[PDB]
């Protein structure tokens, strides 16, 4: 009965608390992150938090390169993180294998979206407490941002952030986008797009970032990728130049 | 009782308004090995007659040697063996066709498909085919085998029917021949780029041609084709 929270079954309200609690697990990692479609590119920035020395910090990412074209950022636990990318990893080549051309980003999203809805509907299946944002520069759709939830719900974004402080950057970019009025950051060098972002990440997070602070990635045409700390550093340096 | 061993490629021919045209490669083939480009599959006999032969060369070799004899025989006791008592594309064909069918019917066929390119003593284009089955037929165009499949269409597209022939110059067909030659040399593993051609004309008589090389092939666009498929690089 009260199990309705323990499990996925319609609450008296038709609600799914594990889901709602999976939502808890999402920022449970407490990593704030963003996805911004540049003009050419899509760029994703996130908090690289290195609590320990004993870490190999390099090993730490929630931004995952899904395909040739597609990467994704995870918001959620690294086990569940490491899972969906794997899950995602299959579909791409799969899709590509099956379909002769690479999977469009949202397709993966829509795909991965299907997944939790299953577990959502599949009681013993638990949904995953990760929030996922897929990005690429799509041969069709060019720069692309698709965030998915533990609920299998998903949508396209002119850009997005995600994390505990998501709303803040959300506002920031919403501010800046309602300002800028165009879906994408208009910059030809993703660098600028990054630099724009790291700005507006530093901006809304009110947070200066070292190069070890940032999980940084860029979806570019035909290649999603990320940066070393040095491009980051370059962003740290470059962004220190605008200001 | 036999099988192809030393094998001649397809033979193609057609008769034009004033005469006939025929070509076969200079190659001859042993298995996938294209063993001898020293193989002339077009065999002239007299002016009026040339013979295309495909299949067994040793047969053909054998065959051809039999033919001179006919001349030398037609020579014997024959002042006019040069004159009207000369051999005729009809005759030679007619003679030959008997053999194969027999050889066939003997269950010892001669392994070959053969066209007799001729233009008759009255100047009539003699174009008529004979197989190792000894079944024969005549038609404005005769191509053999691989050619018969591709070239006959071309040359039937050249001459759809008889009425086309009197309209059909040498070169118009001749062109299509070499074209068909390329065409065949396009699409056949066995086809040779180098080939020979003959033309018996009711007027010029025999016009034979050597070492004709298939040309005018487009190999360019091939570069544009990547893998077999979805491979994009």
């Amino acid at each position: 009965a009260g199990y309705d929270r323990h499990i996925t079954i319609f609450s008296p309200e038709g609600r799914l608390y594990q889901v709602e609690y999976a939502f808890k697990a999402t920022n449970q990692t407490n990593i704030n992150s963003l996805a911004v479609r540049g003009k050419d590119c899509t760029v994703v920035i996130s908090q690289k938090k290195v609590p320990d020395k004993l870490l190999d910090p390099t090993t730490v990412s929630y931004i995952f390169c899904i395909s040739r074209t597609i990467g994704m950022v995870v918001n959620g636990p690294i086990p569940d993180a490491r899972n969906a990318a794997l899950r995602a990893k299959a579909e791409a080549a799969e899709f590509r294998y099956k379909y002769g051309y690479d999977m469009p980003c949202d397709v993966l999203a829509k795909r991965m979206a299907n997944l939790s809805q299953i577990y959502t509907q599949r009681a013993y299946m638990r949904p995953l407490g990760v929030i996922l944002t897929f990005v690429s520069v799509d041969e069709e759709l060019g720069p692309s941002i698709y965030k998915t939830d533990p609920a299998g719900y998903y949508v396209g974004y002119k850009a997005t952030a995600t994390g505990p402080k998501q709303q803040e950057i959300t506002t920031n970019l919403e501010n800046h986008f309602k300002k800028s009025k165009i879906d994408h950051i208009n910059e030809e060098s993703w660098e600028k797009v990054v630099e724009f972002a790291i700005t507006h990440m530093i901006d809304a997070l009110g947070t200066e970032f070292s190069k070890n602070d940032l999980e940084v990635g860029v979806a570019t045409k035909d290649k999603f990728f990320t940066l070393s700390a040095e491009n980051i550093e370059e962003r740290l340096v470059a962004i220190a130049e605008q200001d | 009782t036999q099988q192809p061993i030393v094998t001649g490629t397809s033979v193609i021919s057609m008769k034009y308004d004033n005469g006939v045209i025929i070509a076969a490669d200079n190659l001859g083939s042993y298995g996938s090995l294209l063993r001898f480009n020293g193989v002339e599959r077009l065999i002239p006999v007299g002016d009026n007659t040339v013979v295309g032969i495909s299949g067994d060369i040793s047969d053909m070799q054998h065959i051809e040697r039999l033919l001179k004899d006919l001349v030398t025989e037609n020579a014997y006791d024959n002042p006019l063996a040069d004159a009207e008592e000369a051999l005729e594309p009809s005759y030679i064909f007619e003679y030959l066709a008997t053999v194969m069918y027999q050889r066939r019917s003997k269950m010892n066929p001669l392994w070959n498909a053969i066209i007799v390119a001729g233009v008759q003593s009255n100047g009539d284009q003699f174009l008529r085919y004979v197989n190792l089955l000894g079944v024969t037929y005549s038609s404005p165009t005769l191509a053999t085998g691989f050619g018969a499949h591709m070239a006959n269409p071309l040359l039937r597209k050249v001459v759809d029917r008889e009425s086309d022939i009197p309209k059909t110059t040498v070169q118009v067909a001749e062109e299509a021949i070499v074209n068909a030659m390329r065409v065949l040399y396009y699409r056949d593993a066995r086809s040779s780029r180098n080939f020979s051609l003959a033309i018996i004309d009711k007027n010029t008589g025999l016009t034979f041609k050597k070492n004709l090389q298939v040309e005018n092939m487009k190999w360019d666009f091939a570069k544009d084709i990547k893998g077999y498929g979805t491979q994009k690089i």
